[PDB]
């Protein structure tokens, strides 16, 4: 999206990686599988949660009967108490509708530079050690048996 | 060897709308538009609202008689009409400020209906046994209000009353009543005799003394006199007097009530079961977590704001994006 | 051999302000504040409005001999008022509920004006050929308002009179009346005879009855007396009495009309051409595609919410940075 | 901007290209000139032109008349009148004028990204076989023809 | 060699709030909140408010023996009533339209008392020295109101009073008077002799009539009669006269006034320094640099939003990451 | 953050560097210290201070007086004047509250996204004349003297 990795350098989902958001999924002579980055993906949902408790935590509203009963010779503040109504209501149809349009923007996005972030993490680790398939992948110049494996999931990837 | 980074995806198919993209199928979404409601009338902060079904506000305080079966109301946080609340003011008139009234009385704490002026010896030298109307029948038979009384002239001589009662009852008392309006200065004569009779009423705080308005005028469900509905809260301590030569239809039983704060009066026919809520509509009960409800503009309690809305989906997962 | 990726660059000066950055040159830019306006009264919504020009809303309906172009009106979403709108009641006196008629009539579907009390035999011993005014005065001549007859005293006799009309015309009819205030209640006599004189008007939801309210007062645009002016809306089948042993200004001819949804008075100067809109002000005609406008806070129809803004551009391109 | 390219390492703008917002510039021995990616620019389109419709559409509005006529003695509810006016005018005016804001910067930055994934696209395909010319442009380190070019172009560059 | 690129720390403790992350440490912020006052009641734009103190509004124009202090009234942009301003209508009664006059004279220009209709010789033959009372009572002696004159009946006649005045100060002028209500239509007549009196008030902008409203009611602070007060905003070169046959309570002093624009009344017992300010509070000044205030929902000026938010503090530096 | 920088691959802040938000710590033979980088914390700066202007400059507001005062007959309209009340401070509420969640978020990405364009623009000049530490720094495969380590500060960088 606007970091380029979802649906962009690194085009698909993994509907195989069951355990988190953002992870990875090796490939090496003793087998192969996902597994979802921890930290990144815990972080990813604390951050969401927030910002989901933040948008109804942040809505105050006091008891309230919206109703009023004017007779035939009221219509002026009638027609003043229906502006009112009619307004504030304008008022939170166009502030949750853009609300939602630009936060589902800003989520999207996040969860497309987690990943890119992710991605660039491990880039870094291994180096020259690995080429770079422009798919999200990295075939390394060497063996990676499990430890190896684990080792740049858990960022700790030796002499590179 | 290899090892490659991405993202996770599932069978989801929930789709949110963004700023550049209209209906994006996300792994995880959640909704803040409460839509939905139990299409009951519940209580609001567990105190049950108060039914008036065929009677509406008017009929109730007054004492149409057929309200019989809210002669009983007591505490209720909001007040129910119904599309059948059409039992009101039987005989023809005007309910002063009544908007106002139904306003103030949405809510109450307490509400006692005592008898503030006795019929039984209360008006003696006064007729207080024909006070009855065919617009008010009561099972076939001519009836009138339950709460109010219609003095008439008694023999040939409708002698000046009065009357005073002191709010000893450590509270706000609502005291209703009227004043009858005939049609002909000759009626206003064969019933209060006094052809310039006059009704006053006083109080530390009220005063609007009143006089018959004769006028030849239509005939509503049968009679074609009027009867205006008044009202005022009596501050404790306080004294109300009643003095009159004529046209007074004096209070028979009034209230002692308990406002603390306000709220309003539903109207809709759907059930009322025994179920609690924050936030209630005429459709039913509506849920008070979420920032926003579609259900209905008009609502009572602490609710979440209307709008015309049909779709409000937050994503909190990605963009899902499947197949193997 | 070499490739650039670059991005796109014109002659455009359209500039946009950003959060950190004031005036911004953009390739391509959009504007969401509407604030231009064709400087003309059009219809709304395919309905032209109603000018009234020199006369105002109480003149028209009143029927002030000045007003007599607008004994003809039809339909109108709206109504036109001008700087130049200042015949309204000739005849000195209080236009009860005035403004709250004026927000009634805003708008109006259908409109018919007819005769609900012929001048002609209507009112026989009585007087109904001396009702004029200097104050109303048509052509130099004095006269009276169009639509409402001033009844006086018949040789020297006022005797009580007394007249009803039933809605048949199957839709609410506008009744306007008025009740004559003398200044000295040596006048009140010499006109109505009774100096006790009252007017009473009877509907099955209306009883207001009147009485002369003499009091010295100053005399305004010539006469000392004033006249205030009442009206009601008769719902169909009901039946308006009116009884009075003088003070009052009967009503002549009425309004059938056809109320559906209301909308406002416009008071502007624009000229009145025909043209379509759902949004309008008093400077003319705003187009209702942008979410904003500024041209005017007042507006009737389904207008841009107004805002005190200058500029809301919205940029689409990117930055702007030619030069070779 | 945000991400760099636009007035950051690509400086400047190309007034000669003409037929899209977003593309590319090629230089060999047989010719030059300009080509808009149109695969990204569309989509910027698409999107820039759903946002617009976005903050139009999402107005809702019923008929209305605002003004109202009081009496003398009507002063308090008037200005009742008068704050809801003033009122609503006063949050229209601080979210139209801040949307824009906030929509304009985003806006901004959205075509700065597109630049920069661009850039990463193609910098992504030649890798070694050409040098970065922090100004936007890649030399070659081999003869680049119209074919060559082009494949770059619809990102199907030959081994890298 | 080596050279890294870094980013700013400090020992700021600041914290704010983000989408994402609550308690953020910041290196520098700002805060949009505005929740500090000077606990003192200021000049609002350079004009000190009008003090009351023990008095109440009624009070100060009525002329209440207790507000002589304030017979020097002058200018002011808003009017200060305290906990202790419970001296208003000594006299019972009820002020029409209160409300109404409070709002419109919140704020002032310039504001003359003067005598518009002098006690010494303005009503002879008529008594104008026994309108006295011990409800308004000064300094244990029984008083009156010092701005309305208490008109009673000479000897044994009330003859018909009359007495008109025009309003030539270029300027709105502000005329109260009241009418006195007796308890019994006894006292109707040692007072005022005639019972059926009547009370005019007529202007080319006014006309309602008076008659006493006998009624008996519970005595308020003494007296069992009452006193309605009315107003009325006479305009340049307009004439207001009066005439009755009992009743009135007449102007004595009426103010001629300047009103440009409407402030309010603020109600507190914070103390009145001479500080100046745009926004102003019941607690004190507030400041009117940020966008938002959470010390009171009520304020006169131009202020910054109320709202319910305890912390509105904005970023302005980055993520605060020190420790060497 | 969204780009990585702070607390990210650039863990830590510099409590030495006390002359700007954004710079550099230098390391050689001769001595070693801290450097702003100036162009890009004035920029910083401008843009935030213009960022709170806005906020602030953008809130219209017109002398007025919120308090009203109705009668016991008027609790219908003294109801309606709460609602206003109620009502439009309930949106201030949600507004105010909202803009500065959501600004602060935009502002620390932008502080994060200029420290990560300040960390390219110099990884771009160094190219292979020294290796990447994954914890923002550049170790030289030469010598760089004060000149050298100036040259780079103020992008002037020779042949790489
Ligand atoms: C006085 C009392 O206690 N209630 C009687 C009322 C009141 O007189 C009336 O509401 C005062 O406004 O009237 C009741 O109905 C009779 C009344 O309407 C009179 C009209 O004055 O008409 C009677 O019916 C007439 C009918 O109109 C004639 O055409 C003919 O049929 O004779 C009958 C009998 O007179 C009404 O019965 C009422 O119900 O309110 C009777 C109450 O007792
Ligand atoms: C009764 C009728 O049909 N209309 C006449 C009205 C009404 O009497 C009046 O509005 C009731 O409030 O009065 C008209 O004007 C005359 C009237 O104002 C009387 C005052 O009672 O004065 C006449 O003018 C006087 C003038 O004031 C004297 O100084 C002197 O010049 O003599 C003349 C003549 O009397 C008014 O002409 C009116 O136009 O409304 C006359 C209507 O016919
Ligand atoms: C008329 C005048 O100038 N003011 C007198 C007023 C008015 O008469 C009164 O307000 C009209 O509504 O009354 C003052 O107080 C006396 C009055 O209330 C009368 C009642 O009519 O009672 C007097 O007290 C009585 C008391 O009630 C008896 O129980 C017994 O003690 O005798 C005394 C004396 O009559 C009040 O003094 C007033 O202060 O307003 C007197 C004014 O002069
Ligand atoms: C109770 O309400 C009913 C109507 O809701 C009143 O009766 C009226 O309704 C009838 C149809 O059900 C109509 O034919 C009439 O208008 C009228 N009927 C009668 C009784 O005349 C009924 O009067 C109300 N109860 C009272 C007496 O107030
Ligand atoms: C029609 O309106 C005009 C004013 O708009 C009325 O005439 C008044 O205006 C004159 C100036 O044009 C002033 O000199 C007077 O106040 C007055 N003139 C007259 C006629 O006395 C006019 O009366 C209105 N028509 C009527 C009779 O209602
Ligand atoms: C001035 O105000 C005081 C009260 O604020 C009035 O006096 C009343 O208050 C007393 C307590 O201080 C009570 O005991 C009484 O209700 C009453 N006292 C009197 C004087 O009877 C006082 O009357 C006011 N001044 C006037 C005359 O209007
Ligand atoms: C969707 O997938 C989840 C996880 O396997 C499963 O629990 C659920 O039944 C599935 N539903 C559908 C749409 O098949
Ligand atoms: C999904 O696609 C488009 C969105 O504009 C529309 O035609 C359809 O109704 C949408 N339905 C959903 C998933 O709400
Ligand atoms: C701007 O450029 C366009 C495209 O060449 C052209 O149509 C237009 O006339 C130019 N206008 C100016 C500002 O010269
Ligand atoms: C452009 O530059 C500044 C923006 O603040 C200002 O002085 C000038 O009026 C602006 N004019 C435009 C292009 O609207
Ligand atoms: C914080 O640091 C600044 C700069 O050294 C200094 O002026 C101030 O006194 C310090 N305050 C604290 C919290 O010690
Ligand atoms: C800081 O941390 C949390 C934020 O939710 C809270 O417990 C505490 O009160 C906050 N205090 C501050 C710095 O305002």
């Amino acid at each position: 999206g606007l970091f380029g990795a979802m649906a962009g350098f690194i085009e698909g989902g993994w509907t195989g990686m069951i355990d988190g958001w953002y992870g990875y999924h090796h490939q090496n002579e003793q087998g192969s599988g996902y597994a979802a980055d921890q930290k990144s993906t815990q972080n990813a949902i604390d951050g969401i949660t927030n910002k989901v408790n933040s948008i109804i935590e942040k809505m105050n509203t006091q008891f309230t009967a919206v109703g009023k009963e004017f007779n035939n010779l009221e219509r002026r503040i009638e027609n003043l108490n229906k502006k009112v109504d009619d307004g504030f209501l304008d008022v939170w149809t166009y502030n949750a509708e853009l609300l939602v349009l630009l936060e589902n923007e800003r989520t999207l996005d996040f969860h497309d530079s987690n990943v890119r972030n992710l991605y660039e993490k491990v880039k870094s680790q291994l180096r020259n050690n690995a080429k770079e398939i422009g798919n999200g992948c990295f075939e390394f110049y060497h063996k990676c048996d499990d430890e190896c494996m684990e080792s740049v999931k858990n960022g700790t990837y030796d002499y590179p | 060897d290899t090892i490659c980074i991405g993202y996770h995806a599932n069978n989801s198919t929930d789709t949110v709308d963004t700023v550049l993209e209209k209906n994006v199928t996300v792994t995880h979404s959640v909704n803040l538009l409460e839509d939905n409601h139990n299409g009951k009338l519940c209580k609001l902060n567990g105190i049950a609202p108060l039914q008036l079904g065929k009677c509406n506000v008017a009929g109730w305080l007054l004492g149409n008689p057929e309200c019989d079966l809210l002669l009983t109301a007591n505490s209720w946080s909001y007040i129910i009409e119904t599309s059948n609340s059409e039992n009101g003011t039987c005989y023809p008139g005007e309910f002063i400020d009544y908007e106002e009234l139904r306003e103030q009385l949405s809510s109450v704490s307490s509400f006692e209906r005592f008898e503030i002026f006795p019929k039984a010896s209360s008006w003696p030298n006064h007729e207080t046994t024909k006070g009855v109307t065919a617009a008010c029948s009561y099972f076939g038979a001519s009836s009138f209000y339950r709460n109010l009384l219609w003095i008439t002239k008694k023999g040939t001589s409708y002698p000046k009353l009065s009357k005073s009662y002191t709010n000893n009852k450590g509270k706000e008392v609502l005291v209703l009543w009227g004043v009858h309006h005939p049609p002909t200065t000759s009626e206003q004569q064969t019933l209060y005799q006094n052809t310039d009779a006059y009704v006053s009423v006083g109080s530390s705080k009220y005063n609007r003394r009143f006089t018959p308005e004769i006028a030849a005028r239509p005939k509503v469900r049968g009679q074609a006199g009027r009867m205006n509905y008044y009202w005022t809260l009596l501050d404790q301590g306080d004294t109300i007097t009643f003095e009159a030569t004529g046209n007074l239809i004096a209070p028979w039983y009034a209230f002692a009530l308990n406002k603390g704060s306000d709220s309003g009066i539903i109207t809709s026919d759907a059930p009322v079961h025994n179920c609690d809520t924050k936030c209630q509509t005429p459709h039913g009960a509506i849920n008070s977590t979420l920032p926003f409800q579609n259900v209905h503009p008009i609502t009572i309690g602490e609710c979440p704001k209307y709008v015309k809305s049909t779709k409000l989906r937050m994503a909190t997962g990605l963009r899902n994006i499947p197949s193997i």
